[PDB]
């Protein structure tokens, strides 16, 4: 119960302040919610209809994402470009000296 | 047209309510807790309890879904709104029997939960 506005002991988090994003912790049995700073590594934030929430970053090769089409860290040895990453680094432009960033 | 309802993991034995927008049955499977505004828009096999606050969908609809994403049965703690109740007396032939409960029972139920011991549920007529 950190962060949420409305709060219960069982359901965790009900209703979240404007500034923080919604969040639904599994915990085996156990399902409490959360009102987060930003989404939590492998989820990007969503304003939905009635609250800010957290959407599955689910890109090719990507662990972290800002939005649904764009990624900010890659899996680690792939290399990125506008927002998506890649293994064979395409013919646009060639990967820099030592960063991986087509 | 009540129901009772027994756990154990891998003891408690409680009372309950079934609700006449479902239909009446009994049903097994494990036990797993999910939030309210988790039913919107894990393995089957499984008899879910979520307590309902004092909105997104419809008690019903909300039922509904939780069948839908492959629930034996709903459990649904009113503690905290009686009227809930109430509201679910209308019939609409839900497949997944829908089950309410509410105080120390309830209680216990969600202790259970909390205690992260796996366990198994089912429920009888």
């Amino acid at each position: 119960c950190k962060g949420c506005l409305s709060c219960s002991k069982d359901n965790g988090c009900l209703r979240c302040q404007p500034k923080l994003f919604f969040y639904l912790r599994r915990e085996g049995m156990r399902q409490y919610g959360e009102c987060l700073q930003s989404c939590p590594p492998g989820y990007y934030g969503v304003r939905g209809p009635d609250m800010n929430r957290c959407s599955r970053c689910r890109i090719e090769n990507c662990d972290s994402c800002f939005s649904r089409d764009f990624c900010i860290k890659c899996k680690s040895g792939f290399y990125s470009h506008k927002g998506q990453c890649f293994e064979e680094c395409p013919e646009g432009f060639a990967p820099l000296d030592d960063t991986m960033v087509c | 047209v009540k129901a009772l309802i027994r756990v154990t993991p891998l003891n408690l034995t409680l009372e309950g309510l079934f609700a006449r927008v479902a239909e009446i049955s009994p049903a097994e499977g494990r036990l797993l807790q999910f939030h309210p505004l988790s039913l919107c828009n894990t393995k089957p096999g499984f008899i879910s309890i979520v307590k309902l606050e004092t909105p997104c969908l419809s008690l019903a609809n909300k039922a509904r879904l939780a069948g839908e994403r492959g629930a034996h049965a709903v459990l649904f703690d009113i503690t905290n709104d009686r009227g809930a109740l109430q509201q679910l007396q209308q019939p609409a032939g839900i497949n997944q029997p829908v089950v309410l409960i509410w105080g120390p029972d309830a209680e216990k139920l969600m202790d259970v939960v909390n205690k992260n011991k796996e366990a198994l549920v089912k429920i009888e007529v």
